């Protein structure tokens, strides 16, 4: 199957440029094209340019005056960069094959979620949430994690290294005092917890932090 | 450029049921190869697009055979038969045929089901964030229907407006329920001068709100 994984930073300073490096595996980016396309919650999916298995580009005409692709055909990776970010420009960008007539390889990348803001790097402060002391107990308990403090986004939030996924619920961040807070819950029957661990793991790339942090009873 | 417009915005559907999204361009989108490149995606809650039509109306491979796309010149359809609830999300047309390719707005399709009152738990501040100086209150209400709710929080029965952050989850595949956070957020001084805190949850299921306390001298 088709991979297109994306390298490249999450948070820009205004003015400054972006660079992301697409790394492909599956198919030849000598016969080809390869797609950028971004994604943000006030103007939705917008096209920026493809390049052309022989080379050719072609740029959206909104962004040409600052958008670079490019490639390496041999190491089977495409690059874009672009200039002059604003705030405006905050979005997830991927690499993409699409538009297609016969061939089986689309795909669309993961992406590259990318701030453009002047904020520092800051990471998470984890809190376990367990009920209360006096709290009563249902056939099916309910836990969280409390993701606090940090910035830029993302975090993955895991249950058990992963292996609770069932149950979950892992809300938006929302942006406050300048920094992102989330909370995720899980849901475990009463017969399990506390007699098994629960932990939340949470990692912040931006960061490189890595945190468990047991939920025990109060 | 040229222009997609999508229709509906939002679609609510019932299982086993029939989606029409509609998609119209503002000219013709005919690539000079002679290909017509209309692709339909659907985007699933926490991922990446997918392709699932290509060339107006050829199913890309693997795509089961309920998803179907028709239509020319300037308008084109999605249909989706028979749906099932891992279809929600968010469907969007893209013509690659004039250069800058452009995309639909797109079209939320929602999946009905049955009311589902929601769970509700409220949880005090963690010791280690009272440690630090902070103090957050979280009440999670979770796994309801329909989307609409309130929740009130309540702090020695005085309702409390400033400093709550709310969420919400996307509609869940597995179930078609919904989910909202809600975290009142306090210094660990403003805390300690109170001691009941209510989450109280407003949703169509139950006649009376639904509520969640603490007191924190009972802590
Ligand atoms: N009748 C066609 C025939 O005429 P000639 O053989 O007499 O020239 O071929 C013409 C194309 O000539 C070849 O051009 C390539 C270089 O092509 C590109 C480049 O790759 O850099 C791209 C060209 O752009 C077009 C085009 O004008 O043909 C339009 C684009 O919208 C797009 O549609 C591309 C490709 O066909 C896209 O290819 C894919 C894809 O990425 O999706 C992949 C393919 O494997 C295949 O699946 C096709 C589909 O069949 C859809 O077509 O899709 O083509 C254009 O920008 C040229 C540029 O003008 C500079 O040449 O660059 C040459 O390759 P190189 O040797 O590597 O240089 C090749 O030598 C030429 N023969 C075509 O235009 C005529 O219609
Ligand atoms: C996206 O934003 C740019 C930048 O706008 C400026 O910087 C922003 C961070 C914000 O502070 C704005 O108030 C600024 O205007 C827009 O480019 C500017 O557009 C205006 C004309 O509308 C022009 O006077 C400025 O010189 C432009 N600056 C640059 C660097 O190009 C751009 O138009 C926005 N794009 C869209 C599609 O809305």
């Amino acid at each position: 199957q088709v991979q297109l994984q994306e390298s490249g930073p999450g948070l820009v300073q205004p003015s400054q440029s972006l660079s992301i490096t697409c790394t492909v595996s599956g198919f030849s980016l000598t016969t080809y094209g390869v797609h950028w396309v971004r994604q943000s919650p006030g103007k939705g999916l917008e096209w920026l340019g493809v390049i052309w298995s022989g080379g050719t580009t072609e740029y959206n005409a909104a962004f040409i005056s600052r958008l670079s692709i490019s490639k390496d055909n041999s190491k089977s990776q495409v690059f874009f960069k672009m200039n002059s970010l604003q705030t405006n420009d905050t979005a997830i960008y991927f690499c993409v094959r699409m538009r297609i007539t016969t061939d089986w390889f689309a795909y669309w990348g993961q992406g590259t979620l990318v701030t453009v803001s002047a904020a520092k790097t800051t990471p998470p402060s984890v809190y376990p949430l367990a009920p209360g002391s006096a709290a009563q107990t249902n056939s099916m308990v309910t836990l969280g994690c409390l993701v606090k403090g940090y910035f830029p986004e993302p975090v993955t939030v895991t249950w058990n290294s992963g292996s609770l996924s069932s149950g979950v619920h892992t809300f938006p961040a929302v942006l406050q005092s300048d920094l992102y807070t989330l909370s995720s819950s899980v849901t475990v029957p009463s017969s399990t917890w506390p007699s098994e661990t629960v932990t939340c793991n949470v990692a912040h790339p931006a960061s490189s932090t890595k945190v468990d942090k047991k939920i025990v009873p109060r | 450029d040229v222009l997609m417009t999508q229709t509906p915005l939002s679609l609510p559907v019932s299982l086993g049921d029939q989606a029409s999204i509609s998609c119209r361009s503002s000219q013709t989108i005919v690539h000079k190869n002679g290909n017509t490149y209309l692709e339909w995606y659907l985007q699933k809650p926490g991922q990446s697009p997918k392709l699932l039509i290509y060339k107006v109306s050829n199913r890309f491979s693997g795509v089961p055979d309920r998803f179907s796309g028709s239509g020319s010149g300037t308008d084109f359809t999605l249909k989706i038969s028979r749906v099932e609830a891992a279809d929600l999300g968010v469907y969007y047309c893209f013509q690659g045929s004039h250069v800058p390719y452009t995309f639909g707005g797109g079209t939320k399709l929602e999946i009905k089901r049955a009311d589902a009152a929601p769970t509700v738990s409220i949880f005090p501040p963690s010791s280690e964030q009272l440690t630090s100086g902070g103090a957050s209150v979280v009440c999670f209400l979770n796994n309801f229907y329909p989307k609409d709710i309130n929740v009130k929080w309540k702090i020695d029965g005085s309702e409390r407006q400033n400093g709550v952050l709310n969420s919400w989850t996307d509609q869940d595949s597995k179930d078609s329920t919904y989910s909202m956070s809600s975290t009142l957020t306090l210094t660990k001084d403003e805390y300690e001068r109170h001691n009941s805190y209510t989450c109280e949850a407003t949703h169509k299921t139950s006649t009376s709100p639904i509520v969640k306390s603490f007191n924190r001298n009972e802590c």
